[PDB]
């Protein structure tokens, strides 16, 4: 992989970075796949500001 | 304290990265040559 | 208890002189 | 192109000084460090939180004048202008040290900026950013001694005064109550500081001695000036000589100029360690073998012992003025006189 | 209610909104003229 | 197992040897007159 | 490096005259000073 | 490479690895968040430190009483 | 010439460089290896150098990372790299060679 | 708890070949950064806030250490979170029961949030995301900031 | 543009020469009219000390800090 | 054989030898070694030596209860002064222990040793023919020693005011030192600190700076001996923003704009600096001392202001009097 | 004067400890070659 | 090749690995934390507290 360093012959790693990509605008399955989980927390962040109430 | 020289060192080796090795990860590695010669 | 080990680490010291000096790695 | 591109090539072109984003902060935080310093060593006065004199205007000498610490009564105040302690009155401020935090702040800010600057240049040239990673040694020293012990005691009181007498003081201080000079890390940073002189001068010399064409008429012109030099020399000569003298040289270039990089400043960091000890009082005053020998034998004495003594009248002499804020008296039968021993 | 030194830390965070407000004003402004 | 592809060795040469006990050696007659205080 | 035309205001310009004008202003102050009988 | 059925079901979480959303995005956004967040830690560094004074907050020991 | 190489501005390179050009994995990126065999700032003068401009008709290509040998104190050669990191950036470095090449000589090759 | 660990770690060293870690395209390692800050962040976020809610309020467990201004009758009992501006009073329990709520609950906010957003690319070019040893480097940062306040409180 | 050009450039010299007085003299009529003093709360030389007291002038409260200047400011300590 | 004296002659001037041997060098071993035996058997195991001639003593030795730190070689006692004091002069080899004859057998051969070190560097530097100047730039820890081991004593009228040799004995030189003299406002002492702050910042600059330029360095290399192409290269450009800085800083202040001034001047600032402080050291040996000011501030009523320069009397004071066993009754004093 | 049974093993462990650690990779390496 | 201050970094390209060695470091600070509670309520006396 990373060959490197006849300083001394030695030898010194970094890292493999992935390729940059622009997005694609979403299916509407990528859509409803988000929906679920965006719903989901906003119930769960209301019923945790409610424990919250009730726990004082 | 000692951290500290931690954080500098290797917020360095990161945003250096291109100078510490000679190749740049931007490149893929290079298959295949081109010259030019008279 | 002490003494000793002071003197004994004094010796070696002067030990990894006489080694650095005689027996250097050949650089090549 | 936008905005936000104009004006960053706009802070990045070619002129006598470059600017760079580092400098938005370096620049003014230098200059009102470096100004408030200067109006302050010679208007400013300290009567009322030292009762000392230091300034020009009251009539001192380049050596005795200070920009002084503010009080102990005042804790670990930040003391703002519109804090709730001179509250928003100039003079007061003046008076009440407030120009000391200004200088110790303003001026860590500037260190921060010089550090991003160092890197701001190496990566738009696209060097190594070593020199500003030498630079940590300073930053080290400077919070260590003025921010992070002060911090650490009651109040700004005891952090190091700006000013070349107010600092020799400091050295007293530390020798007559922690006795610093018998702490390890002070004894590594001495030795470092030392060996960084020790290269300087003779690399200095060793270089200037085994030129290629010191007569010949040179036909070498550049220079190349960035290289420093490094091939204006012959290594092998250099090897062939301390070689001899001392049975041991380099014989690679880069790892010496790594090594004169090294020793200075691991000098500084294993002091910096030592101070941040000394702020929660941890400090090596005795062994406490020679206390005992010495509490069941009085016939026992060692330049050790001797220091002991001297540290102990550092203290009492010098307190009740350098702490007037403790009041202490002391009767001249209770202070500790040679004779009486 | 408000006491005094709450004022004193708004008037503390206006001066730091008004001095780099001008700042960064300032450096856009000139930037923007000699492009 | 199958091989680990970054298997790399580590090397250490003679003066290094000779430096590194230098300074253990040394750090050890340092520290060694507050370890038995 | 800086245009040779040279604007009144100018990265060079505020340089020079905020390491001059305190300057004078000062070292008429301390002249001042030497003449004050203790 | 080893197929396994924990693997295969964690393999959707590990496949986006390099996708960006265009240009600036909520920069401007992260900004208000950050700026917010450096004020709340001068209002609670001050308080501490007795510079700001709240009328009905007593910094010392005595506040366990 | 529409094409030429300048390591001060304002004055031009009159040696002539052999040119590694490799191509990644199809062609997005590569780089671009300069060899000057004696160049006249090598020789004489005292001006700072601070990169490689590539000027002509379409621009600038500015590149830094030129290095020196020096062989016992003598500077003997000048090596420079400039990588193209986008398929924008690297076609028009072959235009840009082409137009270097056509102007100032000789031929071309590739190997596969 | 260690010895489990132990024996995990050993398993997880003999099975180094797993095509969860790669990405297919082009059969080589990779990780998705972003996306596991999120779930990470969504973890610690549930963790704090049911610490909060469940640990120091002894709402089911026991509660905290609680003392007088002299520290002479000290014990472990429940404790009210408190929100109003005496709850930033650094020596009053209240304010510790309140942080472990409000931390937790924008810990799940923004854990949801780095899941549903990817970084922008000028952000993803200039701190050079992909690239694992920058989350270390911010990670240090964070780590010697949290060590230096406590130890000054 | 070398400094010493612009040093003995014209323009330099006919604003320059008459602004270079006003302020030397500003600086020396802000020590000799005795305002330097009231402006940096910098005690006169005759004043450090009170009648009554022979004791410094000691901040001992960091809230009421300005109260005691005032009262050591009042009677001429 | 070649009859021994020639052979003897190509022996000590051959710079074949693995450790050269010259003609200073042939001075040089006994001296240096003689020393060096006497320094650590005295280290381990001197018996206290009295240092004020009343007949009370100070361990220095290690096997009468010291470690690394306390230890020291003490030096010789007060009522010999500046007396030369060789083992044939005592008449008992315990009387010799027992008044500090050891500490000048150490510090005369230790002294001739370390000149000789420099003449055989001026002779090792002749024969290579290369520009011999390395030995001038030792001559500054040189000159230090002769000011702190010599001359200081000489200037007092004893060599028990000598600095001892020992961790702990140092500081006690110091301290003391400072109590008498006042060193830190001498500006000698000044231009010292200077000298050495100076030399190690910038040995930090000029490494960092090298390293960071230095790309790649090869030299051929043979099975016998090195080549005779030193390859080497490097990074030639910089921006101008180590132009204002260090361009228009070091091209004005170096007198030059040539790189040679550079290694002058790395070596230049720290011996020059050590040079200074080691003559002012001497110049306290005949008591000149270094400004003090007490009383510089008066006001108009008739009262006294104190500085900071008082509160470092009072701490010299304060020293100064514990280090006086010998009479309570000292008004001016010091030689 | 009383010394410590345990600075004794401090200092035993301090400097065994690193020795043996740098000889044996400096023996592994030396194998490396031959 | 790699120095003595570079053996870690066979795992920058692999996180099975990686996450091996982070294991790792997490038994030995458990064990750690078990063991000094141990040892020190070996030397605890509980008889008396005020
Ligand atoms: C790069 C610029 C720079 C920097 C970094 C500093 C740094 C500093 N200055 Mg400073 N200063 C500067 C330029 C600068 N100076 C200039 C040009 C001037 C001349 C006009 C001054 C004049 C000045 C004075 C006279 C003083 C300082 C002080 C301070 C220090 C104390 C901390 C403080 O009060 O923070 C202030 C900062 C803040 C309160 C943060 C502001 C945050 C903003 C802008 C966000 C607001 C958003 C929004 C409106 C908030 C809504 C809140 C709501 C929801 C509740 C700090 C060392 C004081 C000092 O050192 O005391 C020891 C002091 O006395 N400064
Ligand atoms: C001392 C120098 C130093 C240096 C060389 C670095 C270097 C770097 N840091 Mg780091 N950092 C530092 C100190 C430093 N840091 C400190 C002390 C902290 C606080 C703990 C941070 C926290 C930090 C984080 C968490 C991250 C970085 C990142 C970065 C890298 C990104 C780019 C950059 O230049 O940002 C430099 C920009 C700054 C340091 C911002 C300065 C902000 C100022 C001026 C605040 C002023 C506030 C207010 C106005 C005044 C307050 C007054 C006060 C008295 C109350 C980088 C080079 C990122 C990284 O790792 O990159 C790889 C990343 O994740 N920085
Ligand atoms: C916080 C986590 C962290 C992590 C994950 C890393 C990871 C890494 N660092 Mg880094 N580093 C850290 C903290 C960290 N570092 C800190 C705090 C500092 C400041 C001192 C540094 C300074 C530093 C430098 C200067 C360098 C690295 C290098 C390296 C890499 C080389 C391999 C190695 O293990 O060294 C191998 C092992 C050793 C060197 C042996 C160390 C023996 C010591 C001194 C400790 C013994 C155990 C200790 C007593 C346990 C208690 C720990 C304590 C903190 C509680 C590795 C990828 C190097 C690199 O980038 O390589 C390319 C390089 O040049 N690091
Ligand atoms: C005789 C030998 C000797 C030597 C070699 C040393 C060596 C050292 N001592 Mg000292 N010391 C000695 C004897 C000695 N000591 C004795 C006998 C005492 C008696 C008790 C002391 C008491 C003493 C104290 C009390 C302290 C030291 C400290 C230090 C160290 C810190 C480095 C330094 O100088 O920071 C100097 C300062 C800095 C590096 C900060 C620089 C800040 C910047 C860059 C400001 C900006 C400069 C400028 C205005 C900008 C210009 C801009 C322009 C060019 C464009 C160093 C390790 C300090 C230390 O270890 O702290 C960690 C410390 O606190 N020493
Ligand atoms: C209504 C809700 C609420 C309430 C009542 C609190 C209450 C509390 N929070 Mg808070 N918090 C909340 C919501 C809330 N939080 C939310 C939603 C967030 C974001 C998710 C936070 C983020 C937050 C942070 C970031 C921190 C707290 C901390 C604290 C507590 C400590 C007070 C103290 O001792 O100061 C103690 C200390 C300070 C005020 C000093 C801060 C120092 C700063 C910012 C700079 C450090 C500079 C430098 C690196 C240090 C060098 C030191 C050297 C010189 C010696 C307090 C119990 C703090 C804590 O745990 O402290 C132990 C802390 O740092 N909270
Ligand atoms: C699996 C769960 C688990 C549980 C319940 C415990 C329980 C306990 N451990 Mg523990 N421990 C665990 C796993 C666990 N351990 C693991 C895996 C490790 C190894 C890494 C340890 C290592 C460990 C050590 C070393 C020690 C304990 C100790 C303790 C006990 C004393 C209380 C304490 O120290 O809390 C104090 C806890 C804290 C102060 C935690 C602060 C957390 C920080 C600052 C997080 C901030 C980062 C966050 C992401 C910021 C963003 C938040 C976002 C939501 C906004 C407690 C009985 C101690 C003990 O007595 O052991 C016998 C001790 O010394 N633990
Ligand atoms: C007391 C000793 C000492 C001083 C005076 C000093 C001075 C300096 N070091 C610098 C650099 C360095 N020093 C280095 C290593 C070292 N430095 C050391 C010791 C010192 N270094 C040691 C021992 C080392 C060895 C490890 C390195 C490697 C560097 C650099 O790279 C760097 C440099 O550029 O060198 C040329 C310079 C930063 C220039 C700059 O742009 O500032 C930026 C800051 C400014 C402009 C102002 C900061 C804030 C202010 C004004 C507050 C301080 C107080 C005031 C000055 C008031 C007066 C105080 C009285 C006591 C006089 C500066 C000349
Ligand atoms: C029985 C007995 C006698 C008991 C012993 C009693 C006794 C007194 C014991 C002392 C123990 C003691 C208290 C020790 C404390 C000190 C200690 C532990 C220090 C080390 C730890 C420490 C300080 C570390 C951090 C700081 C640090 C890295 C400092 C480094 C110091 C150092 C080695 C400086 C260099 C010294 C030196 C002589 C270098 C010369 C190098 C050289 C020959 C260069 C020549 C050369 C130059 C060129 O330019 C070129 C081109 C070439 C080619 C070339 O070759
Ligand atoms: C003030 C002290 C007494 C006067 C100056 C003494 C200078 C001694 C230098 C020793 C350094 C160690 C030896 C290594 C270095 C070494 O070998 O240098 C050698 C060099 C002479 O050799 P060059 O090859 O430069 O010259 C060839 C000569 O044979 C004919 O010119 O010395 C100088 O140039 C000394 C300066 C004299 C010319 C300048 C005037 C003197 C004042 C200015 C410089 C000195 C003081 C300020 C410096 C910041
Ligand atoms: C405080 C303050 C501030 C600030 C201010 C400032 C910023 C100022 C500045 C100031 C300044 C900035 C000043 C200056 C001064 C200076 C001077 C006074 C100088 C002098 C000089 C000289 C005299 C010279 C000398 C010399 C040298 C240096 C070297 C060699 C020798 C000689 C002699 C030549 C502010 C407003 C912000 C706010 C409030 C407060
Ligand atoms: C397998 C198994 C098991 C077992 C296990 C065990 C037995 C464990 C333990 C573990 C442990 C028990 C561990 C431990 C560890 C420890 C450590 C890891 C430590 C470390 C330390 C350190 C790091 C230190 C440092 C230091 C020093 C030394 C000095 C100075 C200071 C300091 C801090 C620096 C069981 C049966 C259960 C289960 C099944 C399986
Ligand atoms: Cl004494
Ligand atoms: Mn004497």
């Amino acid at each position: 992989m990373r060959y490197t360093t006849d300083e001394g012959g030695r030898l010194n790693n970094f890292a493999i970075e992935p390729k940059v990509y622009q997005a694609q605008p979403w299916t509407p399955q990528q859509k409803v796949r988000a929906a679920l989980l965006v719903g989901g927390g906003l119930l769960l962040v209301a019923g945790l500001v409610a424990i919250a109430v009730g726990v004082s | 304290l000692l951290f500290f020289f931690g954080h500098i060192w290797h917020g360095a080796r990161t945003l250096f990265r291109d100078v510490f090795s000679g190749i740049d990860p931007e490149l893929s590695p290079e298959q295949v040559e081109w010259g030019f010669y008279q | 208890m002490e003494t000793i080990t002071y003197v004994f680490i004094f010796a070696c010291i002067i030990a990894l002189f006489f080694f650095a000096i005689f027996f250097r790695e050949p650089p090549r | 192109r936008g905005w936000f591109d104009i004006l960053d090539d706009w802070l990045k072109r070619d002129r006598f000084v470059f600017v760079g984003w580092s400098g938005i902060l370096l620049f003014p935080c230098a200059y009102l460090a470096l100004g408030g310093w200067l109006t302050g060593t010679t208007f400013v006065t300290s009567w009322y939180t030292h009762g000392l004199a230091s300034s020009y205007l009251e009539g001192c000498n380049f050596l005795t004048v200070a920009v002084s610490t503010p009080a102990n009564s005042m804790g670990h105040s930040l003391l703002l202008l519109w804090g709730p302690e001179a509250q928003g009155d100039f003079t007061r401020w003046c008076q009440l040290g407030g120009l000391w935090t200004f200088i110790a702040l303003h001026g860590a800010f500037g260190l921060i900026g010089f550090m991003l600057r160092q890197f701001e240049i190496a990566r738009l040239v696209g060097v190594r950013p070593y020199n500003a990673i030498a630079f940590s040694a300073p930053i080290a020293v400077f919070v260590s001694v003025f921010l992070i012990y002060p911090l650490g005691q009651s109040s700004w009181f005891f952090a190091p005064s700006f000013g070349v007498a107010a600092i020799f003081r400091f050295l007293l201080f530390f020798q007559g109550f922690h006795n610093w000079t018998l702490n390890p890390f002070h004894m590594m940073g001495v030795a470092g500081v030392l060996g960084g002189a020790l290269l300087c001068a003779i690399h200095g010399a060793t270089v200037e001695n085994t030129l290629f064409q010191d007569g010949e008429g040179a036909s070498t012109f550049r220079a190349f000036n960035p290289t420093q030099a490094e091939e204006t020399y012959s290594m092998v000569t250099a090897n062939r000589f301390w070689s001899q003298i001392f049975g041991i040289a380099f014989s690679n270039k880069r790892w010496l100029h790594f090594f004169m990089l090294f020793v200075p400043v691991t000098g500084l960091w294993m002091s910096a360690i030592g101070v941040v000890g000394l702020a929660l009082n941890l400090r090596s005053y005795d062994f406490i073998s020679q206390e005992i020998r010495a509490a069941e034998d009085p016939e026992f004495e060692t330049f050790y012992t001797k220091n002991l003594l001297l540290n102990e009248g550092i203290r009492a002499w010098m307190a009740p003025q350098d702490q007037p804020h403790e009041n202490f008296v002391f009767p001249e039968e209770v202070l500790p006189r040679g004779n009486a021993l | 209610t408000i006491t005094p030194s709450l004022k004193g830390f708004f008037i503390g965070l206006l001066s730091g909104a008004v001095v780099l407000g001008l700042t960064f004003a300032v450096l856009i402004a000139i930037s923007q003229i000699d492009k | 197992m199958e091989p680990n592809p970054n298997r790399q060795p580590v090397e250490l040469n003679r003066t290094s040897l000779y430096l590194g006990l230098l300074l253990i050696l040394v750090l050890a007659l340092l520290f060694s007159s507050y370890f038995f205080n | 490096q800086e245009p040779v035309s040279y604007p009144i205001f100018t990265v060079r310009w505020v340089a020079v005259h905020t390491l001059a004008v305190p300057t004078i202003f000062f070292l008429g102050a301390i002249a001042a000073m030497q003449f004050i009988q203790r | 490479a080893r197929r396994t059925w924990l693997g295969d079901i964690l393999r959707p979480l590990n496949s986006e690895y390099g996708k960006v959303a265009p240009g600036w995005g909520t920069t401007p956004l992260m900004a208000v968040f950050m700026g917010l967040f450096l004020v709340f830690l001068l209002i609670i560094l001050e308080i501490y430190n007795s510079t700001l004074i709240l009328d009905g907050v007593n910094v010392s020991w005595k506040a366990l009483g | 010439a529409m094409a030429e190489i300048q390591f001060i501005r304002g004055i031009n390179e009159e040696v002539v460089p052999d040119v590694r050009l490799t191509r990644a994995r199809d062609g997005s990126s590569g780089q671009a290896m300069f060899y000057f065999d004696n160049p006249k700032i090598v020789q004489e003068g005292n001006l700072e150098v601070t990169g490689m401009y590539m000027v002509d008709e379409e621009g600038e290509i500015v590149t830094r990372d030129v290095n020196a040998k020096f062989i016992n104190g003598q500077p003997v050669a000048i090596e420079a790299t400039y990588t193209m990191r986008s398929p924008q950036e690297w076609d028009r470095f072959i235009r840009f060679m082409d137009r270097y090449a056509a102007s100032h000589g000789l031929g071309f090759q590739k190997s596969e | 708890l260690s010895g489990l660990l132990f024996l995990a770690a050993c398993w997880h060293w003999v099975y180094w070949d797993l095509e969860l870690f790669r990405d297919p395209r082009t059969g080589e390692p990779a990780l998705d950064l972003p996306k596991m800050f999120g779930i990470h962040l969504f973890l610690a976020g549930l963790l704090c806030f049911g610490f909060g809610a469940f640990h120091l309020t002894g709402l089911f467990g026991p509660g905290m250490w609680v003392s007088d201004p002299y520290g002479l009758t000290g014990s472990v009992q429940p404790v009210a979170p408190e929100w109003g501006p005496d709850g930033f009073n650094p020596y009053n329990p209240g304010g510790v029961v309140a942080h472990h709520i409000a931390a937790g609950i924008v810990g799940i906010i923004a854990g949801l949030f780095h899941i549903l957003v990817r970084p922008p690319q000028r952000l993803y070019k200039a701190l050079r995301m992909g690239n694992i040893e920058t989350v270390l480097s911010s990670s240090i940062a964070a780590v010697f900031f949290a060590a230096f306040v406590v130890a000054g409180t | 543009r070398p400094f010493s050009d612009i040093i003995t450039s014209v323009r330099y010299w006919v604003i320059h020469s008459i602004t270079i007085p006003a302020l030397f003299i500003a600086g020396w009529l802000f020590v000799s009219t005795g305002l330097a003093y009231d402006v940096f709360g910098t005690p006169r030389p005759d004043s450090y000390y009170a009648q009554e007291q022979r004791s410094i002038p000691l901040v001992t409260d960091r809230f009421e800090a300005k109260q005691q200047v005032e009262t050591f400011l009042e009677q001429l300590k | 054989s070649a009859n021994l004296w020639e052979r003897f002659c190509n022996w000590v001037t051959s710079t074949d030898n693995r450790l050269y041997v010259g003609w200073f060098g042939v001075i040089m071993i006994p001296t240096l070694l003689a020393a060096t035996i006497c320094f650590v058997i005295a280290f381990i195991a001197a018996p206290p030596v009295d240092i004020d001639g009343i007949r009370e003593p100070v361990s220095g030795s290690l096997l009468y209860g010291n470690n690394i730190i306390t230890g020291a070689v003490v030096p010789s006692s007060n009522a010999i002064g500046l007396h030369f004091y060789p083992i044939w002069e005592a008449a008992s080899l315990d009387e010799w222990l027992y008044n500090g004859g050891p500490y000048q057998l150490i510090i005369f051969h230790f002294l001739l040793g370390a000149s000789c070190y420099m003449g055989r560097q001026w002779e090792l530097s002749y024969r290579l023919g290369m520009r011999p100047w390395i030995c001038v730039a030792y001559s500054a820890p040189l000159a230090s020693a002769f000011a702190v081991f010599l001359i200081y004593p000489i200037g007092q009228g004893s060599f028990s005011d000598g600095m001892p040799l020992g961790i702990s004995g140092t500081f006690n030189f110091m301290i003391v030192f400072q109590a008498e003299h006042n060193i830190l406002m001498h500006p000698f002492h000044q231009l010292g600190v200077a000298g050495v702050f100076g030399g190690a910042l910038f040995c930090a600059m000029h490494g960092s700076l090298v390293t960071s330029s230095l790309i790649r360095e090869t030299t051929e290399t043979e099975s016998a001996n090195y080549g005779y192409k030193f390859g080497q290269e490097e990074e030639t450009y910089n921006i101008v923003a180590a132009h204002g800085y260090f361009g228009r800083l070091i091209f004005q202040y170096a007198s030059f704009n040539n790189s040679r001034s550079l290694h002058f001047f790395l070596a230049a600032w720290p011996v020059v600096g050590v040079w200074f402080t080691a003559l002012g050291i001497s110049t306290m040996a005949f008591n000149l001392n270094g400004f003090n000011f007490n009383h510089s501030v008066i006001d108009a009523k008739g009262n006294v202001i104190n500085t900071w320069a008082d509160i470092i009397n009072r701490a010299n004071l304060g020293m100064e009097v514990m280090h006086e066993r010998n009479a309570h009754n000292f008004p001016l004093d010091l030689a | 004067m009383e010394v410590n049974q345990l600075g004794l093993i401090a200092t035993a462990l301090f400097v065994l400890v690193p020795s043996v650690f740098l000889i044996i990779l400096y023996v592994q390496t030396e194998s490396q070659q031959k | 090749g790699l120095p003595w201050y570079r053996v870690h970094t066979v795992l920058i390209n692999d996180p099975g690995r990686l996450i091996a060695a982070h294991l790792m470091h997490t038994a030995l600070v458990a064990g750690w934390a078990g063991s000094m509670a141990l040892y020190e309520l070996a030397t605890f006396d509980p008889s008396d507290p005020v």
